[PDB]
């Protein structure tokens, strides 16, 4: 939520 | 777990995720290839020549270099994230925790692996095609003169352990699965994984470094030194925030936000 890019890298 | 199978799995994944290994870096740094020598960068003219010979951007050296480090850090975060996904159990963790582990783990990992690219006199750059001298980096105008020097200090001590890629693959996995990161929702399953990783690391070091029976203990104690570098780096970034009227890549801003 607060980490859009990291979240995308992770999924 | 089969601890030898785990160690092998992690090594194979590390090799797939990280294109410049310590093995390749050491070959280059000791001149044991497979040349020609990397282009040596020690001043502004050689930096400029290096850009020609060969491969918003500041025409100022200190910022140019700082920007290069940002770009490479953005790449490192992606490689590390790919690697994290290959650690057994990691992708089954709560997604908020996965993000937390990466957020707080990447600096420790980046600086651990940066040592692989360093000797006491400089650091390999641009996938090993260049070598940037430590004294040159030290000579950059304030506040950037102190940007790299703590990384080098750490690296000289850490490289004295003589770890190889198979050791490092497991150590980096141990770093990722750190149950003491601020904000973690389910600490237990992270520690269960780290416990298996520490076992694998211990066996790996015992078997492959027979002369230094307490290398495992020595390696775990490097965390203070590593975290100290990270603290000094964050502090310098604050000074840079005030002094430079500077832009930080969005992924890095994301990592630093509420760090
Ligand atoms: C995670 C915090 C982040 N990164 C670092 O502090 C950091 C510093 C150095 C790093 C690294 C990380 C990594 C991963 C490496 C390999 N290096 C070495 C390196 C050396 C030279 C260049 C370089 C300089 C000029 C022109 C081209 C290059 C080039 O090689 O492309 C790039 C990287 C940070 C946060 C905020 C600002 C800057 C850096």
């Amino acid at each position: 939520e607060r980490h859009k890019i990291l979240h995308r890298l992770l999924q | 777990a089969d601890l030898r199978a785990l160690a092998k799995h992690l090594y194979d994944s590390y090799i797939k995720s990280f294109p410049l290994t310590k093995a390749k870096a050491r070959a280059i740094l000791t001149g044991k290839t497979t040349d020609k020598s990397p282009f040596v960068i020690y001043d502004m003219n050689s930096l400029m020549m290096g850009e020609d010979k060969i491969k918003e951007q500041s025409k100022e050296v200190a910022i140019r270099i700082f920007q290069g480090c940002q770009f490479r850090s953005v790449e490192a975060v992606q490689e590390i994230t790919e690697y994290a996904k290959s650690i057994p159990g990691f992708v089954n963790l709560d997604l908020n925790d996965q993000v937390t582990l990466l957020k707080y783990g990447v600096h420790e990992i980046i600086y651990t692996m940066l040592a692989s690219l360093m000797n006491k006199d400089g650091v390999l750059i641009s996938e090993g095609q260049g070598f940037m001298t430590r004294e040159f980096l030290k000579s950059l105008r304030k506040p950037f003169g102190d940007f790299m020097e703590p990384k080098f200090e750490f690296a000289v001590k850490f490289n004295a352990l003589e770890l190889d890629d198979s050791d490092l693959a497991i150590f980096i996995a141990v770093i990722i699965l750190s149950g003491d990161r601020p904000g973690l929702l389910n600490v237990k399953p992270i520690e269960d994984i780290q416990d298996n990783l520490l076992q694998a690391l211990e066996l790996q070091l015992k078997l492959n470094h027979p002369e230094s029976s307490q290398l495992f203990a020595k390696l775990l104690q490097k965390m203070t030194d590593l975290r100290q570098i990270v603290t000094e780096h964050v502090q310098l970034l604050q000074v840079i925030k005030k002094t430079e009227t500077m832009s930080l890549h969005p992924l890095l801003q994301e990592i630093y936000k509420d760090l």
